């Protein structure tokens, strides 16, 4: 069989140039064609183009030909997808797939590369508490993604961390809720919010008012 | 260029039963020298890249469970999963490789099939109230299948957003969070899910 | 297995205008020798995949062999135009198979020219797919009959490759083997293991 | 595209000579004004000299009679011959394309010229062992001359939480520098941290292991 | 020469705000002024020429204003890439002169420093010199007071401070204060303490060790 490895995660701004990588390692790369697939946030797969590394024969989808460029280097068994002027709509995750010929199924797939383009900076999150007569924390106004929220330093088991949502301010918001009223008696609860893109680690205490 | 439409968009099937995903083509995908339709089926589990299951619309890839099977010819094709398991829960795409450019279907989500009512439960924190923005959160902990309305002193819009989690193997349900979004103001949450619309509120 | 070795490992290859074709059928073939190798400079396949082709069947398989320059290997492909594609070897738009080429500077190049590898230079109309023209009739470029003698408006249709070991990589000869796969609604004589 | 690549910086004793080269691309050096702008360490920008398109040369007062600006049309390179150098001349010299002797529209990467009687010396690397949450460790690079020094951690594998402080010129005339990192306190016994100290002026490469006492 | 004076010396603004930088000349130069940008470790980049014209490739958020003896550069919608030192250069008279420069930093919430103290290594102690390192990590604003107190006695004249530029991820600074002593002087005292005073601290923080 054959395997594909892609580049790393990158966050850019509208107007910058980006180039992603897809290197194939296996047995018989001479027979393989390499394609590119884009999956917009929470959407379906979109086929962009394909290239044969041996002669760099590149075919483009009519919806992507005018604004993407696919290249390859048969010396290093690597294909490249590159942009000149990035746009906020380009924010997606890009996969590269390998087939053993044209008009053939995509047997080998890469792990994917995440691309984020937006007109916003790297502001960190603000953690606000979210009890009644059911604890939670509110992670609000952060960029970029992701924010990893834990509870009580691992262990607890009833954690429902909702997916992030892009607010109209260009930033994200996220909340997590945990449900036993006997815990509200004297068992303290602390939510751990970590935002590596902003190096923010907030361990806020949630108490009944 | 050559379109490919799937049906249904979403499907829930109990364990041990049969699933059926259809795939319609704008043109015939049959070759002249090979007499095989150039259609493929893919499985994309969450967080993971798509994996090829069936090629030529009939032949299965190596390592594919025998329950997966492909069928169809001409412009109508289908994918059938018998004795459904939890591993088969993913979005399925049909892709043609008759000629470039390649095209995919819009995708078909395979959910899991007892109906559970939602547990409805948040005042804005005083720490956030200082920042100049008031956030009100309404929680639906566990419910199935996957209607929240905010009542601003009994007045009905556009100041809230919804975020829905995904079901797992354990306790297959759903969770929805609606976060109502200003110091100029400052409050009821009405949920209608399958017997009467509950309304939990709080006062300043 | 099927006589793939007699084709790829043939001592001498034919000219592109008179490309040889070998009918491979009624045999069980092993395709592992080809894609596992690295001596193939180009391994391009249309419709079929040599990987995953081992456990498959086909009614008829053809092995076409010829020698062309490096610059002309790109013309051995569906929907391609050029002197080799138009006048020597043409592939159909719905071609199902593979085109395999490798450098043969050590085998086909000779000091002072090979003199034996020829390609068609003049033709009034393009070749149909899988058509072989071995005519040596003098090309009539004017209204005056040529009477089988070269001269004004009367050229020899075939041109000789000046294959020499001192040429560039593009000018160096390349041995090309084209595999055509058919899966007609008929008993399948060509199968893998 | 316009490119300006500079060379020739280094350590030179007072009164010595040094020639700075500036390879240029994207324009003809013969037809354009070119200028040299130096910037003292921590100070502002100072214009030094300019060569006109017709060949006229002009210099600032502080460098007149000691610095000579010249161009090589064939090599597309701008030169600056510095002679009778003084300690006050120690600065990062920039190569700039001048528009009509008015403003500098394109600059080179800049090269560092250090003028001192001090002698080149390799740095000494000492560990900064973590104290007895979050634990902080680092390496101490002391008594080296001249600039610069590059510091890495785990051969570049460790980059998050790394703070490489700017060098400070001590009373002895030798720079000192420190690089510290922030790591979880759990990995002290398990993980091994090594700082890669390289000082190319002295051909000194030091790989120092740090561990708690 | 004609002296160019830039105000303020350092400007701190949050991203997305509007930045105004001033440049005043000793004599009138009549729009013969240029603006430059210089990120740490890089070369100056031309921004404005003719005191109002924008150089090629410069975003529209940079605008040049002023004439004669008063000039101003206004930057709107501050992006993180727009934070550097900005210089003004005149060319109305020879010699051409620059300004001292204005540093445009990023404003953030007040972050208390993390204080760590490092006793001198045994290997360095062999050479006869001991260096005690005190670390202030990930704090804002830059203003911080570091005092060395040895055996509860304040030490002066043997410590040097080094401060890093604002981090690319946290808009925070890091400060290092190193106290240098000979081995004999180092072993004549028992307790070595580092005291830190900062806006984000309710009371000064002291980290110490025993020799
Ligand atoms: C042509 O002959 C060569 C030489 O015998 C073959 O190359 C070897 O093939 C065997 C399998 O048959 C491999 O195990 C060896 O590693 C190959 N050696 C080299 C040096 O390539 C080649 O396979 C033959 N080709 C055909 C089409 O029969």
């Amino acid at each position: 069989q054959m395997q594909l490895v892609q580049s790393g995660t990158e966050v850019k701004k509208p107007g910058e140039s980006l180039k992603i990588s897809c290197k194939g390692s296996g047995y018989g790369f001479i027979t393989y064609w390499i394609g590119w697939v884009r999956q917009m946030p929470g959407k379906g797969l979109e086929w962009m183009g394909i290239i044969y590394p041996g002669d760099s024969e590149t075919r483009y989808s009519p919806s992507f030909q005018g604004q993407v460029t696919i290249s390859a280097d048969k010396s290093i068994n690597t294909a490249y997808l590159q942009w000149s002027s990035l746009k906020a709509s380009d924010t997606a995750i890009y996969y590269c797939a390998g087939g053993s010929g044209i008009s053939t199924p995509l047997d080998v797939w890469g792990q994917g590369t995440t691309v984020a383009v937006s007109s916003a900076s790297t502001k960190g999150p603000s953690v606000f508490p979210l009890p009644s007569s059911a604890l939670g924390c509110l992670v609000k106004d952060y960029f970029p993604e992701p924010v990893t929220v834990s509870w009580n330093s691992g262990a607890l088991s009833g954690v429902h961390t909702f997916p992030a949502v892009l607010q109209s301010s260009g930033l994200y918001s996220l909340s997590s809720v945990v449900t036993p009223s006997s815990s509200l008696g004297t068992q303290t609860y602390i939510c751990n919010v970590n935002h590596k893109p902003s190096n923010t680690k907030v361990d806020k205490k949630v108490e009944p008012k | 260029d050559i379109q490919l439409t799937q049906s249904p968009d979403s499907l829930a099937v109990s364990l041990g039963e049969r699933a059926t995903i259809n795939c319609k083509s704008s043109q015939s995908i049959l070759y002249s020298s090979i007499i095989k339709n150039y259609l493929a089926w893919y499985q994309q589990k969450p967080g993971q890249p798509p994996k090829l299951l069936i090629y030529w619309a009939s032949t299965r890839e190596s390592g594919v469970p025998d329950r997966f099977s492909g069928s169809g010819s001409g412009t109508d094709f289908a994918l059938t999963i018998s004795s459904l398991q939890a591993e088969d829960v993913a979005v399925y795409y049909c892709q043609q490789y008759y000629s470039t450019p390649y095209t995919f279907g819009q995708g078909t989500k395979v959910e899991i099939k007892t109906v559970a009512a939602p547990s409805v439960f948040f005042p804005p924190s005083d720490e956030q109230l200082k920042s100049g923005t008031a956030s009100v959160v309404c929680l639906l902990n566990n419910f199935y299948p996957r209607k929240v309305q905010w009542k601003v002193d009994n007045a009905l819009s556009g100041n809230s957003q919804e975020s829905v989690t995904e079901q797992d193997s354990k306790d297959s349900t759903y969770s929805l969070s609606s976060t109502l979004t200003s110091k100029a103001d400052y409050y009821a949450c009405e949920v209608t899910h399958q017997s009467s619309p509950v309304t939990k509120s709080f006062n300043r | 297995l099927c006589p793939f070795g007699e084709v790829f490992n043939a001592t001498r290859f034919a000219s592109v205008y008179a490309w040889n074709r070998k009918r491979i059928s009624n045999c069980v073939a092993d395709y592992s020798v080809l894609y596992n190798s690295a001596s193939f400079s180009t391994f391009k396949c249309y419709g079929v995949s040599p990987t995953k082709l081992n456990d498959l069947c086909f009614t008829n398989v053809y092995a076409d062999s010829f020698v062309i320059r490096g610059d002309e290997v790109r013309q051995i492909a569906p929907g391609q135009t050029g002197k080799i594609a138009d006048y020597n070897y043409k592939l159909p738009d719905d071609f199902t198979g593979c085109v395999i080429a490798w450098n043969s500077n050590n085998l086909d190049s000779k000091v002072g020219g090979n003199y034996n590898y020829l390609y068609r230079l003049f033709r009034k109309s393009n070749l149909k797919p899988f058509e072989r023209d071995i005519s040596t009739e003098i090309y009539q470029a004017g209204s005056t009959p040529c009477n089988g003698v070269e001269g004004f408006n009367c050229y020899f249709p075939l041109q000789s490759y000046g294959f020499q070991p001192t040429n560039g990589v593009g000018y160096q000869p390349y041995r090309v083997v084209v595999l055509s796969f058919e899966l007609l609604h008929a008993p399948a004589t060509v199968c893998g293991p | 595209q316009v490119q300006l690549v500079e060379s020739g910086g280094g350590l030179i004793q007072p009164g010595g000579s040094l020639r700075l080269s500036c390879a240029a691309s994207g324009f003809t050096v013969s037809s354009n004004y070119m200028s040299w702008v130096r910037q003292a360490p921590g100070k502002g920008l100072e214009w030094v000299s300019v060569i006109y398109s017709g060949g006229s040369t002009f210099y600032a007062d502080s460098v007149k009679g000691r610095f000579t600006i010249s161009r090589d049309n064939s090599k597309s390179t701008l030169y600056l011959q510095m002679n009778s150098l003084r300690v006050e001349d120690t600065a990062v010299y920039y190569c700039a394309r001048d528009f009509g002797d008015f403003y500098f529209d394109y600059w080179g990467q800049g090269t560092l010229v250090t003028v001192s009687s001090a002698s080149t010396k390799g740095p000494s690397v000492f560990p900064l062992a973590p104290s007895s949450g979050t634990a902080a460790l680092g390496c101490l690079v002391k008594d080296y001359f001249p600039e610069p020094v590059t510091v890495s951690w785990n051969s570049g594998a460790l980059t998050s939480g790394v703070h490489t402080f700017p060098a400070v010129l001590q009373s002895s005339g030798l720079y000192s520098l420190s690089s510290v990192v922030t790591v979880p306190s759990s990995s002290l016994g398990t993980q091994t941290y090594i700082c890669n100290v390289n000082h190319k002026p002295s051909n000194t490469k030091v790989d120092k292991k740090v561990e708690p006492k």
